[PDB]
C-alpha cells in the first residue's frame, strides 16, 4: 500500500476564537541511550601469527 | 596436526568417523587420539596485556 502519513486533520481555526486546556495529564515517557562499546583489544601480532 | 593448548577432559559427543573437532575459527578444539581412541578437549591456553 501507498504508506498513511497519519490523521488528516484540519484545525478549526479563526479570528476571535481560541481554545485553552481545561485538564492535564502528568506523562511518563521512556527515553533511551547507548554510553559506552564493550572495551575490545587485539594482540595483533598473536591474532596475525599464533 | 601440531599446536600449543591445555589438553583437557572431554565429553564431546564424537560420530565413529570423525577424527578432530573445529571452533568457528578454523582452531581444533578437540581430538581423538591416534595411539587411544579417547577424545581430548584443546582447551585454550592463557594470554593477556602486560
Ligand atoms: C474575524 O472573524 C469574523 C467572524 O467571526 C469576521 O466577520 C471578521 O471579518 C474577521 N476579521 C478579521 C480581522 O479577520
Ligand atoms: C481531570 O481528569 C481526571 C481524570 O480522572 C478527573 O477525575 C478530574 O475531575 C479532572 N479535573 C478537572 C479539573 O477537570
Amino acid at each position: 500500500y501507498t504508506m498513511s502519513l497519519g490523521v488528516e486533520n484540519s484545525v478549526a481555526y479563526s479570528n476571535n476564537s481560541i481554545a485553552i486546556p481545561t485538564n492535564f495529564t502528568i506523562s511518563v515517557t521512556t527515553e533511551i541511550l547507548p554510553v559506552s562499546m564493550t572495551k575490545t583489544s587485539v594482540d595483533c601480532t598473536m591474532y596475525i601469527c599464533g | 596436526l601440531t599446536g600449543t593448548g591445555v589438553l583437557t577432559e572431554s565429553n564431546k559427543k564424537f560420530l565413529p568417523f570423525q577424527q578432530f573437532g573445529r571452533d568457528i575459527a578454523d582452531t581444533t578444539d578437540a581430538v581423538r587420539d591416534p595411539q587411544t581412541l579417547e577424545i581430548l578437549d584443546i582447551t585454550p591456553c592463557s594470554f593477556g596485556g602486560v
